[PDB]
């Protein structure tokens, strides 16, 4: 009848605190219990590896989130840094509510979970791109805690060469948070990509890089782009499309180039093998700084021909486009090459990740899909079918044909009303025309017999705005409403971030505020009780309008169009005092890199933010149990309790 | 007509900013922003696009990074030169600066590269080349120089005007002279191997080589590879998790059923510690088995009889066997459950007075049931039975403690002393069962015996050893299981993650894996602690760290480089560092992990034959009368 | 007024790299090709150079085809402006499918020579570029003055590293130089070569295409800057260009007559006044 209920992050990480949900099922409207939770338990003795936090519950006051905090030292005095094999660690609550009136043989009610020394978030830059060998590299890296704040944390940084071996390391405190730094490149160093890695001193699993190149080159003056007309080619016998290329050069101070580019064409494969035609070669001079060249289907077919090549054969491959101009008058001359350009069944491509798997038998299967161009960008308002097979609850199997356009950004969302004990649920996905993109798509159902499911339904499939409040309509489906209240938390970033409860109504409906905690991928879980069963299910909320806590904006006021040595008054605003880093590149690095590396950017940041995300999946799962631990948590009731999970992996 | 000058009626060089600055990378300063701040940037000379990082780090908005500003500087007339990487001295080279006209007028310009000491140039820098440029178009201006200079000369491209439309610009940069011959380098390898004598100790000589150019540069890198095996490993362990928790239960019956009970829920207890399997049993387990462990400890003291001694009934006169059994119980759980010491005192004192004039033990009144002593009616249970109280005494001695047991352990190591001269005159005298020999070597291995007496018993092991039916030696027997278990912890005892241990073990816990585990009751007493033991001492040693100690003394004078690569934790660790040095390296190594030692040494070697145009060939030749100003 | 251009390609290369060749060749300062004359080129049936621009001293011709014998082809250009200092320029062929492969040639023009002009002994070069012969005797003209600015000369500007009153023996050539062996009567400065001294054998050259006149015999007052070749004997080596003084000096008779009348006095004071103070006091 009565339950106590734990809730926890399945990987606990060291220095951080753990966000632990407690919380009571089924208690007399006046009783109350009251414990503490821990951490604990390597096999010595069975120390605590951290302080207690005390909690209080009533009937009325029947769950609590709970900050326990983690730290190094009673971590490593307890014996987690002495453990043999895997990181594993015990959270634990006590309280005497188990002798007195569930009648164990203990006061304790815990969960296994795994640990990780990983934490914080460290970023770094370098001077530049690309070196030259006998330069000096500047770099400098940054220091940020889990709550995304400057730390001061003891950290240690590597250098790793082009051959691959440790040239430089340091161990530094930071008083500031930042660690500036530089060495040189050794004047005899191979050509290729250099490392530099940081950790916290303490963090041996703190894994975060940067990477440069190192070459021999001097600074060109004008870049050449080699741009296709759409990145793909359809070798589809039906039609193969016809090839066509704007190649541009300008000067890298804006102005267009003038001059003769030199053009060679061929065939690349996955290997790297590129075998050149012999003929076909384009030289044509630039207008506007532009020339625009084509391949004929005549000229293509013969030089196909000339290899004793078939259009039955491009199935993999790409058509191989390099241009050599040289600048006339001045004679210089810089290449342009292009590997971008795969042979293609298909002008689209469906992307089934925000499909979610283990759906409710009785209520409408969400088929959620992505259109993008075969390797350009998403496809918007492209046709796309689905065709929903749902196999045999006993009766025969019928299947349901529906049709919508891509919205915006891809995203098409099709609600596939899937009937009471459904056998299995088979999904094919076509989308668009000419020359369809297809996929399919099985799962399979709960097993029969169920306590009971519980339906998240959202209304809008748009990515909410931070600032913008969701609601989510929450139906149980299946078995007697004998609850009165069904139970929801927001977990992200790996950690519990909120937990609250709404009663049961006529389609009850709960409102989720999208604040900055919940940027950028964020996990809903809801429950409620059937007699002493659990039921459970989850739902993934991507959050795509991140943007800085506070801002950092760089402009120079004026018209541009400045002169050498003239004044420029760069304008720095932010929202608070804050320690700006900046650095002025060449662009002409970017040209002159074999392989060009993208700068530091947000979306890197969030990325970063989001690889403490435990999360698998979109979410959902044949149980309780499965949907907790497919959300990243791990559970106990006393009778259903979650094993560790195998790391981060989720294999 | 068509060919005429505005000779030296131009700008006069004076009035021309000559541009000078060309960074790759500028601006790196950290600057402190309170919500607002403006640099007075002073740009480079440079005509390129600028792309500026930002990054804002605060204390209560934490990190943000701004959109890059792009940034472009343009002079609408200008001269663009790009210097080779590196040019030869002596070596003709073509200087190519390109004048770059964007105006909407034509533009007459007389250029000249200035003269410089350290380059020889046309005419001797002071004539200059008038030419024409006209709207939107540019044309290049080659000057063919050759350098004397031995190291860098800033060279300064001169362009000058016409006075009609002062139009100008100027070019001031700095050309690398490439040093005498050319880089050349070799690489001198050597396996490491510090694991017993090898090559500890060794001396790496120079290049003797006279093609090196003997006042160019000079540089050498050291570097070294550790390699360890990268085999997926034979070990097994693991024995089922959750047959072991089924063997917790609280004891019921008197004395002997209770330690019947009790035994297995501590050795089951500290399996589980040892082995880390509470992760994948229910969490409370722990807390459950310790409370056991309590309820077992509360539980046997009432049944202690004077000062030290058990039987299940206190009429019952005290069985040796169980006072030992007990004694090993009650001395491991001291370490999860603070028991009394004394009393444990006590207790080995007891056992003290059971030894006879020699080593030899008895038992004055066994247990009740033999399923205790594992079957042991006949055979060497005296003998079985000494080793055994000295295997419990042992693990009595570490209860001592404070000044007041001093003596106590004095008496009782004087004892085992005695306990393990016999024992190894046992197993020296003969051919004991197997089970003796077992329990007998490792009770002298427990109490540490000389050689002359452990080795002994470890040999006569190996005579009397007989294959089980997979692999070692000692379904099966609960004797095989027991005798098994002893001779594994004797092996381990005697050498650590012996390579006979690893398949004592498999055997063992595929006999442990009987539909989920044990149901016999001597046997898997001594198994579980050791199985346990073996998956610690699999995972115990760990082999890490190379250490190269480098000295040598040369232009540098007396310098010495130790690197190592150990650190606690390999991530995977190669590490390099430069060592420019003499003709002669002095090796020490250390450490104990394979590895691959680097010495490369750099240097500049005799230039040798040209490469370019071996293949490809042009030639150009020209007819004509040129029009020439100053030639004279 | 006009120039002619012959053009020649070919390759050794059928063991090495394969592939068509761009012919990048730069014009002399002020010529740009005509377009008509290389559009004809282009029209042709074995043309060759299938493709080609222009724009100032620059033309890129595009050969689809590299034969083992030399393939030729001609043009013209036409001259903008007079050329301000003779020199060469450069002709660069890049491969098509590698232009890391590559040949890159010097040419001159028609006159003038393929190098600049160095002066090279054992390891050590030195520039030869310059008009060498001041060629000055002050005595018989109207610019001899008795202000004394010799020693000005000498020290402040344009300055001077190395004197010598010399005796010229024999007049040699090597090279693009003539040599003039010498032998010196007595020595006035020194910067380089601080151990030079009277009887010396030494060595100066002048540029071939120079007219300087020095005859052997005579003896004459040589200063100037310090050369950086050198002897293959050992003694350090002096060549004569811009701000070298060459004067020849007069005899007594030459001296007592009115044109010179004590003027060659305040020059002979000058002389041995500068070689005993030195420049600075
Ligand atoms: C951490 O980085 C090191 C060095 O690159 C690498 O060997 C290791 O596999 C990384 N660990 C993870 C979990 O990525
Ligand atoms: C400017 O150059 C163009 C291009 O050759 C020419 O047509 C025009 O006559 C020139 N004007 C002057 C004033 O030289």
């Amino acid at each position: 009848k009565p339950r106590l209920l734990l809730f926890s992050p399945s990987v606990v990480h060291l220095g951080v605190p753990l966000s632990v949900g407690v919380q009571l099922q089924d208690v007399p409207r006046g009783q109350v219990v009251k414990g503490s939770v821990f951490l604990r338990n390597p096999s010595r003795n069975n120390v605590p590896c951290s302080p207690k936090v005390d909690f209080t519950l009533s009937s009325e006051r029947d769950f609590a989130l709970l900050s326990l905090q983690v730290p190094l030292k009673d971590a490593k005095s307890c014996g987690l840094h002495q453990l043999l094999r895997g990181p594993e660690v015990q959270l634990v609550a006590h309280s005497p509510w188990l002798k007195d009136s569930l009648s164990r043989t203990t006061n304790i009610q815990g969960i296994n979970l795994l640990f990780s020394s990983r934490r914080g978030h460290l970023f770094l830059q370098t001077d530049q791109p690309i070196y030259n060998p006998g330069q000096r590299v500047r770099y400098r890296v940054f220091a940020l805690d889990q709550k995304m704040r400057p730390s001061t944390d003891t950290i240690t940084v590597m250098v790793e060469n082009s051959h691959g071996l440790r040239v430089r390391k340091k161990e530094v405190y930071m008083p500031s948070s930042i660690f500036q730094d530089d060495f040189v490149i050794p004047d005899i160093s191979e050509p290729g990509t250099w490392k530099i890695s940081a950790r916290f001193s303490d963090g041996l699993e703190s894994n975060s890089s940067t990477q440069f190149e190192v070459k021999k080159y001097v600074l060109p003056n004008f870049e050449v782009k080699i741009t296709p007309g759409k990145p793909y080619i359809l070798t589809v016998p039906g039609h193969l499309d016809e090839m066509q290329l704007d190649i541009q050069a300008r000067y890298i101070y804006g102005k267009p180039v003038q001059g003769v580019a030199y053009v060679r064409f061929g065939l690349l494969d996955e290997d790297g093998k590129k075998t050149f035609f012999r003929g076909l070669e384009s030289q044509t001079k630039l207008v506007n700084g532009q020339s625009h060249i084509s391949l004929s289907k005549a000229e293509f077919q013969d030089a196909l021909e000339k290899l004793n090549m078939g259009i039955t054969d491009l199935q993999g491959l790409r058509l191989y486009v390099a241009a050599a101009i040289i600048e006339s008058p001045g004679g210089e001359m810089e290449e342009a090459e292009l590997t971008s350009w795969y042979f293609v069944s298909s002008p689209f491509s469906l992307d089934l990740s925000k499909t979610k798997r283990h759906l409710v038998p009785g209520a409408p299967f969400l088929l959620q899909a992505l259109v993008r161009e075969m390797s350009g960008s998403p496809a918007s308002g492209i046709p796309v079918k689905v065709s929903a097979t749902v196999s045999s609850p006993g009766s025969v199997p019928e299947v349901q044909d529906i049709q919508q356009n891509t919205d915006g950004s891809g995203q098409v969302s099709i609600p596939i009303i899937i009937p009471q004990t459904i056998s299995e649920l088979q999904l094919s996905v076509s989308a668009g025309s000419p020359h369809p993109a297809i996929a399919r798509l099985t799962v399979a159902a709960p097993p029969s017999g169920g306590p009971g499911f519980l339906s998240i339904e959202r209304p809008d499939s748009r990515p909410p705005r931070v600032g913008d409040t969701l609601n989510l309509n929450l139906r149980a489906v299946g078995s007697g409403a004998t609850f009165s209240h069904y139970y929801y938390m927001i977990l992200s970033r790996g950690q519990i971030v909120f937990m609250n409860r709404e009663p049961k109504r006529t389609l009850t409906s709960v409102s989720v505020f999208v604040d900055h905690h919940l940027a950028p991928s964020f996990y809903f879980v809801a429950f409620y009780y059937h007699g002493d069963h659990p039921v459970a299910n989850s739902l993934r909320v991507d959050v795509q309008a991140g943007a800085c806590e506070g801002k950092l904006e760089l402009s120079v006021d004026g018209a541009k169009q400045y002169r050498n040595g003239e004044s420029v008054k760069l304008h720095l605003e932010t929202d608070s005092l804050a320690l700006v880093a900046l650095g002025a590149l060449d662009t002409a690095l970017y040209a002159a890199g074999s392989k060009s590396h993208k700068p530091l950017n947000m979306g890197k940041v969030f990325e970063a933010m989001n690889s403490y995300d435990l999360g698998c999946g979109p979410g959902g799962g044949d149980s309780a149990l499965q949907v907790f631990q497919a959300a990243g948590l791990a559970f106990s009731d006393g009778d259903q309790w979650t094993l560790s999970r195998k790391r981060l992996s989720c294999p | 007509a068509l060919e005429i000058l505005q000779e030296e009626d131009l700008i006069d060089e004076d009035d021309i900013p000559v541009r000078s600055f060309f960074p790759e990378n500028w601006l790196w300063r950290v600057e402190t922003v309170d919500r607002f701040q403006i640099l007075t940037l002073w740009l480079p000379d440079s005509l390129t696009t600028w792309e500026i990082h930002g990054l804002s780090l605060s204390k209560t908005k934490g990190l943000c990074v701004a959109t890059p500003v792009q940034l472009r500087v343009f002079r609408e007339f200008h001269l663009h030169l790009r210097l080779p990487m590196s040019v030869r001295r002596f070596e003709q080279l073509e200087l190519r600066p390109v004048l770059y006209n964007y105006l909407d007028k034509n533009l007459t310009v007389s250029v000249h590269v200035s003269p410089v000491e350290g380059l020889c140039l046309a005419g001797g820098g002071g004539l200059a080349q008038q030419v024409l440029v006209p709207a939107g178009s540019a044309r290049p201006v080659a000057f063919s120089v050759v350098p004397t200079a031995a190291a860098a000369v800033s060279l300064k491209v001169v362009a000058r005007g016409s006075f009609e439309f002062p139009v100008g610009d100027a070019v001031s940069k700095v050309l690398q002279i490439e040093k005498e011959g050319a880089i050349h380098r070799e690489e001198l390898v050597y396996e490491l191997n510090p694991l017993d004598h090898r090559g500890r100790t060794l001396e790496i000589p120079g290049n003797s080589d006279p093609n090196m150019i003997p006042d160019g540069d000079f540089n050498s890198y050291v570097r070294v590879t550790a390699s360890d095996p990268l085999d997926t490993l034979g070990s097994e362990g693991a024995l089922s998790p959750g047959g072991v928790a089924s063997l917790l239960r609280l004891p019921r019956g008197c004395g002997e059923q209770t330690m019947i009970y009790l035994a297995p829920t501590l050795a089951a207890s500290r399996y589980l510690d040892k082995t880390e399997q509470w992760s994948t049993l229910p969490p409370e387990t722990k807390d459950h088995a310790v409370d056991l462990i309590q309820k077992g400890y509360m539980r046997i003291q009432q049944f202690r009889k004077a000062d030290g001694s058990y039987a299940a009934w206190l009429s019952r006169d005290s069985s040796t066997w169980l006072t030992a059994f007990v004694l090993k119980v009650l001395s491991l759980a001291q370490e999860q459950v603070g028991g009394s010491p004394e009393k444990l005192q006590e207790t080995s004192n007891w056992l003290l007075s059971q030894q006879q004039a020699d080593g030899s033990f008895q038992d004055p009144c066994p247990v009740l049931d033999r399923s205790m002593q594992g079957g042991l009616v006949g055979n060497d249970e005296t003998v079985a039975l000494t080793a055994f109280v000295t295997i419990a005494l042992h693990h009595g001695l570490a209860v001592f403690q404070d000044e007041g047991a001093e003596p106590l352990k004095q008496r009782v190591e004087a004892s085992i002393s005695k306990a393990n001269s016999f024992l190894g005159e046992k197993a020296s005298a003969g051919l004991l069962g197997a089970h003796a020999a077992a329990i007998t070597a490792y009770a002298l291995s427990l109490t540490k015996a000389p050689v002359d007496l452990l080795g002994v018993a470890h040999n006569n092991l190996m005579a009397m050893a007989q294959e089980t039916g997979d692999n070692l030696y000692w379904q099966a027997p609960a004797l095989w299981i027991e005798t098994t278990a002893y001779a594994l912890l004797h092996l381990l005892l005697h050498e650590g993650k012996a390579e006979m241990a690893d398949q004592a073990s498999a055997w063992l816990t595929r006999q442990g894996s009987f539909q989920g585990g044990f149901r016999s009751t001597q046997d898997t007493v001594i198994a579980l602690d050791a199985l346990s033991a073996y998956w610690i001492a699999s995972h115990t040693t760990e082999e890490r760290g190379l250490n190269v100690t480098l000295s040598s003394t040369g232009r540098n004078g007396f310098k010495s480089h130790a690197l190592q690569l150990n650190n606690r934790q390999i991530r995977g660790l190669e590490e390099e560092l430069q060592f420019s040095l003499g003709s002669k390296i002095n090796v020490k190594v250390g450490g104990n992990s394979k590895g691959t030692l680097k010495v490369l040494r750099t240097y500049n070697v005799l230039d040798m034959k040209n490469t370019t145009c071996q293949d490809l060939q042009i030639e150009v030749t020209v007819k004509g009368h040129v029009e020439y100003t100053m030639e004279a | 007024s006009r120039v002619h251009y012959t053009v020649c390609i070919w390759r050794n290369g059928k063991v090495g790299l394969s592939g068509m060749a761009i012919a990048d060749v730069t014009l002399l300062s002020g010529f740009h090709a005509l377009r008509a004359d290389l559009e004809k080129l282009t029209s042709l049936s074995d043309r060759y150079v299938s493709h080609f621009e222009t724009e100032g001293p620059h033309v890129l011709l595009y050969f689809d085809s590299v034969p083992t014998s030399r393939e030729c082809v001609g043009f013209e250009a036409v001259q903008e402006v007079p050329v301000g200092l003779v020199q060469p320029a450069s002709a660069t062929l890049y491969d098509y499918y590698n232009p890391e492969r590559r040949c890159s040639v010097f040419y001159g023009a028609p006159s003038k020579s393929r190098l600049l002009a160095t002066l090279c002994s054992a390891e050590v070069c030195q520039c030869a570029e310059g008009k060498c012969p001041r060629q000055r005797r002050a005595l018989e003209r109207g610019l001899q003055d008795e202000d004394g600015y010799r020693m000005k000369f000498a020290c402040y500007y344009p300055r001077v590293e190395y004197g010598f009153q010399v005796k010229v023996l024999r007049e040699d050539s090597r090279a693009a130089f003539r040599l003039f062996e010498t032998k010196i009567t007595q020595v006035l400065h020194f910067t380089k070569d601080v151990k030079a001294a009277a009887n010396q054998m030494r060595n100066f050259l002048v540029r071939a295409s120079c007219r300087l006149r020095l005859e052997p015999g005579k003896e004459y007052l040589i200063m100037g800057l310090d050369g950086a070749t050198y002897d293959l004997e050992g003694h350090p080596q002096y060549l004569l260009d811009s701000n070298s003084w060459i004067e020849e000096m007069p005899s007594e008779r030459l001296c007592r007559s009115t044109r010179q009348r004590a003027a060659c006095a305040q020059l002979n004071d000058f002389l041995q006044e500068y070689g005993t103070q030195g420049c600075q006091v």
